[PDB]
RNA sequence: UAAGGUGAUAUGAACCGUUAUAACCGGCGAUUUCCGAAUGGGGAAACCCAGUGUGUUUCGACACACUAUCAUUAACUGAAUCCAUAGGUUAAUGAGGCGAACCGGGGGAACUGAAACAUCUAAGUACCCCGAGGAAAAGAAAUCAACCGAGAUUCCCCCAGUAGCGGCGAGCGAACGGGGAGCAGCCCAGAGCCUGAAUCAGUGUGUGUGUUAGUGGAAGCGUCUGGAAAGGCGCGCGAUACAGGGUGACAGCCCCGUACACAAAAAUGCACAUGCUGUGAGCUCGAUGAGUAGGGCGGGACACGUGGUAUCCUGUCUGAAUAUGGGGGGACCAUCCUCCAAGGCUAAAUACUCCUGACUGACCGAUAGUGAACCAGUACCGUGAGGGAAAGGCGAAAAGAACC
RNA sequence: GUGAAGGUGUGCUGUGAGGCAUGCUGGAGGUAUCAGAAGUGCGAAUGCUGACAUAAGUAACGAUAAAGCGGGUGAAAAGCCCGCUCGCCGGAAGACCAAGGGUUCCUGUCCAACGUUAAUCGGGGCAGGGUGAGUCGACCCCUAAGGCGAGGCCGAAAGGCGUAGUCGAUGGGAAACAGGUUAAUAUUCCUGUACUUGGUGUUACUGCGAAGGGGGGACGGAGAAGGCUAUGUUGGCCGGGC
RNA sequence: CUACGGUGCUGAAGCAACAAAUGCCCUGCUUCCAGGAAAAGCCUCUAAGCAUCAGGUAACAUCAAAUCGUACCCCAAACCG
């Protein structure tokens, strides 16, 4: 996943972002709501929008 | 480089289950292992309505020092200690005493 | 006109609280978390974005943060922002 | 500050010494008086703050050599 | 009666806030006294 | 049950010693006359 | 580098990984809100308010960037005023802030001692300020010596509590000379021949070497007591390793290590090898630092308190000679010895420790040792500067006491 | 560890400081000897720190506005809740802002400590909940005192002063009322009725334009009325009483 | 309505006269001497500027009004003691 990336267009990697964060906001109001049992997906899309970030400001410069 | 590691039938050296075999189960951080069988303890398990309300004396098994383990050889039949020898590029618990791999 | 990404983090969580569930029912107000420089332009735009509704006024206010003594030390919680989000007659969430 | 443009001069301190020697803190400032030069150089007057002392190198040494002296050390004038 | 503590928050940060201190040379020497110690809170200000 | 509480002294002594001792400010004992 | 992990109080909950990226450790990189020198203006730090660009825009707007002052320099345009300055603008640079001590400089006490006290002392100390560096400062003879000589500064041991200074009181206190640590001398005031000519710097590959993760390590069992053996008794083995620590009591041989032998993607310290750039040799000659030296006055520094008193510094007032000349040799003079001021640079020996690594202790062992063994500069106290605590130990293991 | 130091007894013997042996606790360390070094011996310093007595179960229990009952809950009620009386304040002991405080607000829970007693109660503990603005306030625009202050003038240094300018309210500039509402918020929420300022789309006749000019803003003490109104009082009306 | 707490549906009259401020008219009026802020918002005049451009003016239409404070105590058991 941090390898499959940089194989992606810049406007490849930013539409990934902007799915990840309607994720994040998808389960950010589903632990709020009493759902999300699951409460690990949390610390993992947190940790891939921050995957996506970086490679996004690395092949900027 | 541990010596002693996950699923390795061990025997006991030290404190009160001094001769007996048991598996490890799990290697904690503090250089406490669990081994299965062997270091039993009378736990007052006290009933909180929840989460298993079986409240009785639970028998669990404690933790023992991992220096007081070692791993048993079986093709000596004793206890025996541990080296790291490179075979194949890759690090290789074996036993002293007869020099073979684990 | 606000960008994306940031509508995205602004609604932390629905607030459950017996008044805002009377507001939910009797005034069509939807009372929620938000982030703490949350501007009601802001709430009013992630609303409408991300919940699919339509929003009339978006009104604030901030929490402040309880004085609590875990233990033996003082602690306080954050403050934290909360929208009154009254929506104008159609209601999803 | 009491300091020549042209010398440096500080005021000094030192003491006051009275007929039965007692010490006690004074300071020796320097002549300073601010006196406007002519330079044909400049075509202009140029006033400067300077001891009596330094009226005495101008005028030995040239007003072109001592101001080149101090835009060369970083006074302004 | 009327004792010595009358409290203002205007004039407790006027006399001894950050920026009061900030200002002279005596006060950057206070907060440079009360780093060196270690001290929790530097000013009055919060 | 966070019980044990201490004797919390008041805040004027910083000498928690004298704390129960004098207050430490003026001694008016008037009577004094030798003369 | 790994079979375990998701920091701690802290259990969980939901998970991640299992020999190849789970975590951990390191190198480098990214991100790095807000305040604070705080720098866009302001402000009651952690806030308020913009300007101008540049986009993008659903037309509601939204982003990102810039915008401090000063110093130096350059460009443009620019008063009184004709030239011209001052000013004004726009760039590039650089600076500021914090930091424990050491260091250099500018200022500078008093208590105290004198058995009072004023000269003197304390003491050029405390402190305040300014500035700098890994050291700094000093430094290449206007130096000493004594008719022999020495040969830049710094530091250490003597000289020597001497010579002296001194209400000749309290006290202050040298040099010369000697033993050492460490030892380099060079530039400009200047034009030629020669003409990168070694130098000393910076930058870059290259080598040698550290630092920043690490890897391997060598050997013990029976037995009695005991809650438990590391103890006792018995009998072996390792040792370039019997430093230390942990383990249910005291372990060379259980563990972690230790001695030893090793290891580096990458980034850096040091040398060296240097290639490429900047300064710039060597030889011929000239040159030889003026409002200075000296002096009068007033102070200060020299151990030296103006005393017979040299020498140095300079606030003030003066004022040379220019190597056939000038300084010094403790008033002064004559000899004759020695040096060449009024320009500058300069490593080591030296001082220090906020901080990092090991290592040690006839150092402390919780009223001690840091104020602080513990969420301590905290709680508390004060408007504030500031002050400033008390508080360690269940057990081997929570097995931390089900149930009545 | 078949029991160390320590603690606590006892016995024995040294001229003394002391020494030794040991019964019990204690549950891991201690040191013959001979030398060595001292944070080397405490009853006092109105010593310092901690602990604990004493007075003494004494004084006091903080306004002499005052309480009494019946139910309730509770393990327990003089104090809590509800009720009926009684007393007290009413230019305050009431209602409401600013300051200051910072959750003390409300609810459910507990009653160790805290509360000068008890407590079921509380401004106590604990866990939830609660503060909604174009119009109120701040921010903002404007300045006063005063601060800071580019350049500037001064000053051993630090720095002092001050021009432009920029801050600074306690003053000046802009607009909302009434009902209803929550257990706790309301000029904020909701109904009703408004209003203010600014950005943005057409008409005729069109001169609009400032770090400038002039108005205005814009101001004292006291005193005297008149015109009112808030408010009150009575009548009338209305509902009810007998 | 219904635990009669309370919530809930109803809801009649809703006038007049008189007395009234220390409040408003009034930042007025009168009078005194002690002779009683400033700047902006506001209205207005134009200069450089500017051309049936840019603005202004009116009506109408649209949108925008951010951001903080907002609980509670205030003659007090929440402030200073």
């Amino acid at each position: 996943k941090a390898k499959e990336l940089r194989e992606k267009s810049v406007e490849e990697l930013n539409t990934e972002l902007l799915n990840l964060l309607r994720e994040q906001f998808n389960l950010r109001m589903q632990a709020a709501s009493g759902q999300l049992q699951q409460s690990h997906l949390l610390k993992q899309v947190r940790r891939d929008v921050a995957r996506v970030k970086t490679l996004l400001n690395e092949k900027a410069g | 480089a541990a010596k002693i590691r996950r699923d390795d039938e061990v025997i006991v050296l030290t404190g009160k289950d001094k001769g007996k075999r048991g598996k490890v189960k799990n290697v904690l951080s503090s250089g406490k292992v669990i081994v299965e069988g062997i270091n039993l303890v009378k736990k007052h398990q006290k009933p909180v309505p929840a989460l298993n309300q079986p409240g009785g004396i639970v028998e669990k098994e404690a933790a023992i020092q991992v220096s007081n383990v070692a791993i048993f050889n079986a093709a000596t039949g004793k206890a025996d200690r541990v080296g790291f020898r490179f075979e194949d590029g890759k690090k290789v618990r074996f036993f002293k005493s007869n020099s073979e791999t684990i | 006109m606000i960008r994306e990404e940031r509508l995205l983090k602004v609604l932390r969580a629905p607030h459950v609280s017996e008044k805002a569930s009377t507001a939910m029912e009797k005034s069509n107000t939807i009372v929620l978390k938000v982030a703490k420089d949350a501007t009601k332009a802001e709430i009013k735009a992630a609303v409408q974005k991300l919940f699919e509704v339509e929003v009339e006024v978006v009104n604030t206010l901030v929490v402040k943060g309880k004085v609590k003594r875990h233990g033996q030390r003082i602690g306080r919680r954050s403050d934290w922002k909360k929208a009154y989000v009254t929506l104008k007659e159609g209601q999803n969430l | 500050s009491r300091v020549c443009q042209v010398t440096g001069k500080r005021p000094v301190t030192g003491n006051n010494r009275s007929h039965a020697l007692n010490a006690t803190k004074r300071r020796f400032l320097p002549n300073l008086h601010s006196h406007r030069f002519w330079v044909e150089s400049e075509k202009r007057f140029v006033t400067l703050r300077v001891s009596a002392k330094g009226m005495r190198v101008i005028d030995k040494k040239g007003i072109d050599t001592v101001l080149a002296e101090l835009r060369a050390r970083g006074e302004k004038y | 009666m009327k004792r010595t503590f009358q409290p203002s928050v205007l004039k407790r940060n006027r006399s001894h806030g950050f920026r009061a201190r900030m200002a002279t040379k005596n006060g950057r020497q206070v907060l440079a006294r009360r780093r060196a110690k270690g001290r929790a809170r530097l000013t009055v200000s919060k | 049950h966070c019980y044990e509480c201490s004797s919390d002294c008041p805040n004027l002594q910083p000498y928690f010693s004298r704390c129960f001792s004098t207050p430490v400010w003026i001694s008016q004992a008037q009577g004094i006359r030798a003369g």
